[PDB]
């Protein structure tokens, strides 16, 4: 998840198909 | 073992929709509330 290189360089990673155990942390659907 | 997890183990993973069943049901409630109370004006301007 990138808000845009011109805006910033911080990126978020979403591991689709995991329960935050087999990889801030927030478990979604 | 269900077929959902069975097909997932071969690369066939299903992505969840953006609008959940709860959020879609809330859109339908707004349409019903606008049709019964306002009529046809809630889609062509203000209610």
């Amino acid at each position: 998840i990138t808000p845009g290189t011109n805006t910033s360089n911080q990126v978020a990673v979403l591991y689709q198909g995991v329960n935050c155990t087999e990889v801030n942390v927030f478990q979604t659907r | 073992r269900d077929l959902i997890c069975a097909q997932k183990f071969k690369g066939l993973t299903v992505l969840p929709p953006l609008l959940t069943d709860e959020m879609i049901a809330q859109y339908t409630s707004a349409l019903l509330a606008g049709t019964i109370t306002s009529g046809w004006t809630f889609g062509a301007g203000p209610a």
